[PDB]
């Protein structure tokens, strides 16, 4: 029975180095290469490059020319993974891979029925940021025979997560907090939102509560209908 | 350099419906397909285009017509949700998110569009929020329009998960400008599409006045 | 009416029985001697497909040579699978020979002729014969020695070029000589000398047959990205001697494009190592210091290994470095014209 077994999960800073490793067994280890693949949500798979235990041959993605290195141990049938000069982007999971179709005379290295079970890897500053926190205001005259929308929202903050209650949590009645996306600052936002009877504005208060607990973060955010 | 073309991003199933996935291809070769369930490792589902790999039911199928590959997913179980990626060599497709999606009766968006607040116009930048809240089927499509000219790449998008109580949808979509371009137009809409609708409903607001 | 197979071949020679030479002495006990007459029978409006990387003649071949490896070239020391076997390690003489190979009774062995044949594929103009031309046994990493030359082009040879995963083989037209020498009075130190001239306008030429395969796109060489110095390097055995050559300055892209400076004589830095990787597939092997005295071999550059770089880019470019460490590639780039037919 062939099996890949990968070293823990880690995190690290911008500028770090990182290694991983990836150990063999239930096959002949120098008659198969062995592929690096890595994993992000919302991004496509990508092939990192393989790694021929025989004589140690590599071929590496040309993305990641000078990056990458990929090494092996023959006797204790180890494939060894290392990626410099990290930033954000290399935020992944990383499997290692060998193709279904390998004996000692040939192989077809791209079918991978085999991985190991995936090493995720982190890679952010240490640095903290709350976020602004900006009323999205119920709307303009008080249309009483209907139900109106307000909000708040939750912008510019690193890192995940932050969490939104309303009136102390209070309020959860038609509550829909999004979840965040981030933006090309590298920052990220959310907005929170909560339906309630247009004829309840000029009576009830309405307060957002945001949580961000790594910058140590609580703020309360009172929305109310603009005057004008 | 062989370009793969997943389609589509999302589908949003019931337990015994078929999962349609397909993959366009710039070159002919062994394409792979794959599934990756939640905190697990992806897995060989079909290989060399339509071969079963081993484990895999007979409810997964694959074909090809022309450079369009397809995996057929017949009477979808709990385990078969998840994405799934096809494969060509080194190349991988951008992958589908098959979930689950509980049915009920069709309803339509109710639509809101929020200004940017003063307090956020003090800092240089411009968010501008329009709502999609409570609707059924989750396939639902958000234009902006700037002084009736379409926007691209400057608004995200973001989806609950299917309300457990009611089974819809809720949709916020953020438009982000500089504060020197919020103020050099006056029309600001956003326009939704959805099956509950008619026709495109648009939700404006003319900047300054209230 | 005959079909493809696979057999047990047999071997021919013009091994000499007062040799000491290793290659040799193994032809004598394993070959027999060669056909003074061959017949050649060319078959008329037959064609026939073949595929060089299917070819089990390949696999036959490698046997053979890993076994006069094995019996003649013995290291001191052996490391190999967690134990240490220390023999008796005398300097031979070594230097390979022609072998042919054959079929027995019943089998006959299909030849291809087309000038530009690259490998697999139908071939149009087909031979019969029984042996197959003399199979210098030369082991070697990215460049192929002493072989056969293309009768026409430059043929570029692969089971898929677009698989990056197969080693792409560039049989060459025409030989550039590379001269090896470890001089007499560091005793490991040596050094290859090959005209810049002759090696940059065919590699040029290579350069150019390559843009054809890869819808014309730039292409650009580069040293190895990383492995054990036997592929790293230019690896090969002269007069027992184990060597191995950096090929930095053979794959300059300066000199193949602004074409001014290099024309010349290139020296390649080499050294002889005595505890090296065994290709024969186990671990390491510990030999005795170099003989003294002149060290030298002229051999024919005839074949370059190449692999090409792998990753989901968008540039107009490949890049393409010195492969090999595959030795059955070396049987595969001399046997490429061959496959064994059963008759009835
Ligand atoms: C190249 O690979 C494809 C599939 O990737 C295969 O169909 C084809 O037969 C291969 N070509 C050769 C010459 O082996
Ligand atoms: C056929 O092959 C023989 C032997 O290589 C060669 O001499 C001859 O010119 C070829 N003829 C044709 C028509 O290809
Ligand atoms: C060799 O020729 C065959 C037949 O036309 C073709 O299918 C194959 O792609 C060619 N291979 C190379 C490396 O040119
Ligand atoms: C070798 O082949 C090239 C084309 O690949 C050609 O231009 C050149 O003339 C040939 N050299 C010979 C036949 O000596
Ligand atoms: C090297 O090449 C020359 C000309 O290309 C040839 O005459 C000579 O026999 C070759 N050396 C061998 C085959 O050992
Ligand atoms: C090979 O090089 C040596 C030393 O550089 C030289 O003496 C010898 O003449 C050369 N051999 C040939 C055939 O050029
Ligand atoms: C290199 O070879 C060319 C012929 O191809 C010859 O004219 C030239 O003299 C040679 N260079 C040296 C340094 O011998
Ligand atoms: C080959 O020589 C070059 C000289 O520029 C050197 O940079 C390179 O590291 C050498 N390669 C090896 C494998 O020693
Ligand atoms: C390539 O040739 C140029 C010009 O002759 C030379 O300056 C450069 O060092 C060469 N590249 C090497 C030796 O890697
Ligand atoms: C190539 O052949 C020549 C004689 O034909 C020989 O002197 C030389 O050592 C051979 N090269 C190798 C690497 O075996």
């Amino acid at each position: 029975q062939v099996r890949l077994s990968q070293s823990g999960g880690q995190m690290k800073k911008p500028g770090d180095s990182m290694r991983i490793s990836c150990r063999a067994s239930g096959y002949e280890f120098q008659n198969c290469p062995i592929n690096w693949i890595r994993l992000a949500p919302g991004k496509r798979p990508e092939w990192m490059g393989w790694m021929k235990p025989r004589w140690g041959a590599v071929n590496y993605a040309r993305q990641l020319q000078g990056r990458v290195t990929m090494t092996r141990d023959m006797y204790s049938e180890t494939a060894f993974l290392e990626l410099r000069s990290l930033t954000s982007d290399d935020t992944a999971v990383y499997f290692c891979t060998r193709g279904k179709y390998c004996t000692a005379r040939d192989y077809y290295n791209w079918d991978f029925e085999h991985w190991g079970q995936g090493t995720p890897v982190t890679v952010s500053s240490a640095s903290t940021k709350g976020p602004s926190v900006f009323p999205l205001a119920p709307s303009s005259k008080s249309t009483s025979g209907g139900t109106a929308a307000l909000g708040c929202l939750v912008k510019d903050y690193f890192p995940e997560p932050v969490t939104v209650s309303w009136n102390s949590g209070a309020l959860t009645s038609g509550v829909h907090t999004f979840p965040a996306v981030l933006q090309s600052s590298g920052l990220y936002s959310l907005s929170s939102v909560v339906t309630v009877p247009s004829s309840s504005l000029g009576t009830q208060t309405y307060i957002c509560n945001v949580n961000h607990k790594p910058s140590n973060t609580k703020v309360d955010k009172k929305v109310e209908p603009k005057s004008c | 350099e062989i370009v793969l073309t997943q389609s589509p991003g999302t589908l949003s199933l019931s337990p015994g419906e078929t999962a349609i996935i397909s993959c366009r291809t710039s070159q002919y070769g062994s394409l792979a397909w794959y599934q990756q369930r939640p905190g697990q490792a992806p897995r060989l589902v079909i290989y060399s285009g339509s071969t079963r790999a081993a484990g895999i039911p007979d409810r997964f199928s694959g074909s090809r017509w022309g450079p369009d590959y397809n995996l057929t997913i017949s009477n979808l179980e709990s385990g078969d949700f998840g994405v799934y990626y096809c494969q060509q060599y080194e190349f991988f497709g951008q992958g589908t998110k098959v979930q689950v999606d509980i049915k009920r009766t069709v309803a339509a968006p109710s639509v809101f569009i929020f200004p940017p607040s003063d307090e956020q116009l003090k800092s240089g930048t411009a968010s501008v929020v329009c709502l999609l809240n409570n609707f059924y089927p989750r396939e639902a499509k958000v234009q902006w329009k700037v002084d009736n000219a379409l926007q691209s790449g400057n608004s995200q998008e973001s989806v609950t998960e299917q309300d457990s109580k009611d089974s819809t949808y809720s949709l916020s979509s953020t438009l982000t400008l500089s504060k020197a371009d919020y103020e050099k137009h006056k029309v600001y809409a956003c326009e939704v599409t959805h099956q509950g609708l008619s026709s495109p409903v648009t939700k404006s607001f003319n900047r300054g006045e209230c | 009416v005959w079909k493809d197979a696979d057999t047990t071949l047999f071997c021919a020679s013009d091994a000499k029985a007062h040799e000491t030479e290793v290659h040799n002495v193994w032809a004598t006990h394993a070959c027999v001697p060669t056909d003074p007459n061959p017949q050649e029978i060319h078959l008329e409006n037959v064609t026939e497909n073949f595929n060089m990387w299917k070819n089990n003649m390949v696999e036959q071949m490698q046997e053979d040579v890993i076994s006069l490896w094995d019996q003649s070239l013995q290291p001191c020391v052996k490391l190999t699978g967690g134990s240490v076997i220390k023999q008796a390690c005398p300097k031979i003489s070594f230097d390979p020979i022609p072998i042919h190979y054959c079929t027995p009774a019943g089998y006959v062995i299909l030849k291809c002729n087309d000038k530009n044949f690259n490998g697999t594929g139908p071939c149009k103009n087909v031979s019969s014969v029984q042996c197959t031309h003399g199979i210098k046994p030369v082991v070697s990493t990215q460049l192929l020695l002493n072989g056969s030359l293309a009768e026409e082009e430059i043929i570029i040879r692969s089971e898929n070029l677009t698989n990056n995963a197969k080693t792409i083989i560039v049989h060459l037209n025409k030989s550039v000589e590379i001269n090896c020498t470890r001089p007499s009075n560091d005793i490991r130190k040596a050094y290859c000398e090959i005209n810049g001239t002759k090696w940059n306008k065919v590699l040029k030429q290579v350069t150019e047959k390559l843009k054809e395969h890869f819808n014309n796109k730039t292409i650009i060489f580069q040293p190895p990205s990383g492995g054990d110095l036997e592929i790293t390097m230019h690896h090969f055995n002269c007069r027992g001697e184990f060597f191995y050559c950096n090929t930095t300055q053979l794959f300059n892209n300066t000199c193949i494009g602004t074409m001014k400076g290099c024309n010349g004589t290139i020296t390649l830095p080499c050294k002889i190592k005595q505890i090296i990787n065994m290709w024969q597939g186990t671990g390491q092997a510990m030999y005795a210091p170099p003989i003294d005295g002149k060290i030298n071999c002229v051999s024919n550059i005839t074949g370059i290994l190449l692999t090409r770089d792998g990753g989901a880019n968008n540039t107009s470019n490949e890049t393409f470095r010195p492969g090999g460490g595959n030795i059955k590639d070396n049987w595969r780039s001399e046997l490429y014209k061959y496959k064994v037919v059963q008759i009835e």
